[PDB]
Protein backbone atom coordinates (compact mmCIF):
# COMPACT_ATOMS: atom_id res chain seq x y z
CA UNK A 1 0.00 0.00 0.00
CA UNK A 2 2.70 2.55 1.14
CA UNK A 3 5.37 3.69 3.31
CA UNK A 4 5.46 4.24 7.24
CA UNK A 5 7.57 6.67 8.66
CA UNK A 6 8.24 7.86 12.40
CA UNK A 7 7.75 11.62 12.93
CA UNK A 8 10.35 13.59 15.07
CA UNK A 9 9.94 14.80 18.13
CA UNK A 10 11.20 17.94 18.84
CA UNK A 11 14.35 20.18 17.11
CA UNK A 12 17.57 20.51 18.40
CA UNK A 13 19.91 23.74 17.76
CA UNK A 14 23.56 23.49 18.35
CA UNK A 15 24.69 26.68 17.64
CA UNK A 16 28.51 27.08 18.47
CA UNK A 17 28.81 29.62 22.36
CA UNK A 18 29.29 32.99 20.46
CA UNK A 19 28.45 35.97 22.70
CA UNK A 20 30.56 38.88 21.13
CA UNK A 21 28.61 41.29 19.14
CA UNK A 22 29.57 41.98 15.05
CA UNK A 23 30.87 45.51 14.45
CA UNK A 24 28.02 46.85 12.52
CA UNK A 25 28.55 50.20 13.92
CA UNK A 26 31.53 50.85 11.82
CA UNK A 27 30.70 49.36 8.54
CA UNK A 28 27.17 50.47 8.14
CA UNK A 29 27.35 54.11 10.64
CA UNK A 30 30.34 54.76 9.10
CA UNK A 31 31.36 58.60 9.04
CA UNK A 32 32.09 58.55 5.53
CA UNK A 33 32.47 55.55 2.60
CA UNK A 34 35.25 54.92 0.18
CA UNK A 35 34.88 55.41 -3.95
CA UNK A 36 33.85 52.40 -6.59
CA UNK A 37 37.78 52.50 -7.34
CA UNK A 38 39.24 52.16 -4.02
CA UNK A 39 36.18 50.12 -2.46
CA UNK A 40 37.17 49.10 0.88
CA UNK A 41 37.69 45.32 2.51
CA UNK A 42 35.86 44.89 5.79
CA UNK A 43 36.66 41.05 7.62
CA UNK A 44 33.88 40.40 10.20
CA UNK A 45 34.70 36.85 11.58
CA UNK A 46 33.57 35.29 14.76
CA UNK A 47 30.91 37.37 16.39
CA UNK A 48 26.83 37.26 16.19
CA UNK A 49 25.09 39.62 13.71
CA UNK A 50 21.59 40.13 14.99
CA UNK B 1 36.22 -49.32 -30.73
CA UNK B 2 35.94 -48.01 -27.90
CA UNK B 3 34.10 -45.18 -26.02
CA UNK B 4 35.07 -42.12 -22.91
CA UNK B 5 32.10 -41.44 -20.87
CA UNK B 6 32.66 -37.57 -19.98
CA UNK B 7 30.59 -34.73 -17.68
CA UNK B 8 29.90 -31.21 -18.99
CA UNK B 9 28.50 -28.62 -16.83
CA UNK B 10 26.29 -26.40 -18.20
CA UNK B 11 25.22 -23.21 -16.37
CA UNK B 12 21.93 -21.48 -16.93
CA UNK B 13 21.07 -18.27 -14.87
CA UNK B 14 17.41 -18.77 -13.26
CA UNK B 15 16.42 -15.11 -11.25
CA UNK B 16 18.01 -12.73 -9.28
CA UNK B 17 17.34 -10.20 -6.67
CA UNK B 18 14.51 -8.81 -5.96
CA UNK B 19 14.59 -5.19 -5.73
CA UNK B 20 11.73 -3.32 -4.76
CA UNK B 21 12.31 0.84 -4.62
CA UNK B 22 10.40 3.55 -2.62
CA UNK B 23 9.41 6.86 -4.46
CA UNK B 24 9.58 9.28 -1.72
CA UNK B 25 12.33 8.00 0.63
CA UNK B 26 14.80 7.90 -2.34
CA UNK B 27 13.97 10.81 -3.76
CA UNK B 28 13.45 13.27 -1.09
CA UNK B 29 13.61 11.91 2.50
CA UNK B 30 11.78 13.82 5.80
CA UNK B 31 10.45 16.67 3.48
CA UNK B 32 6.80 17.04 3.20
CA UNK B 33 6.67 19.94 0.62
CA UNK B 34 9.07 17.49 -1.77
CA UNK B 35 6.34 14.96 -1.46
CA UNK B 36 3.45 17.78 -1.69
CA UNK B 37 5.38 19.00 -5.19
CA UNK B 38 6.08 15.25 -5.88
CA UNK B 39 2.57 14.15 -6.02
CA UNK B 40 1.38 17.30 -8.13
CA UNK B 41 4.08 16.37 -10.73
CA UNK B 42 2.06 13.30 -11.55
CA UNK B 43 1.38 9.51 -11.18
CA UNK B 44 4.41 8.03 -12.12
CA UNK B 45 5.35 6.36 -8.83
CA UNK B 46 2.40 3.68 -8.75
CA UNK B 47 3.43 3.20 -12.66
CA UNK B 48 7.18 1.97 -11.11
CA UNK B 49 5.46 0.51 -8.50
Amino acid sequence: TSNFRVQPTESIVRFPNITNLCPFDEVFNATRFASVYAWNRKRISNCVAD
Amino acid sequence: TNFTISVTTEILPVSMTKTSVDCTMYICGDSTECSNLLLQYGSFCTQLK
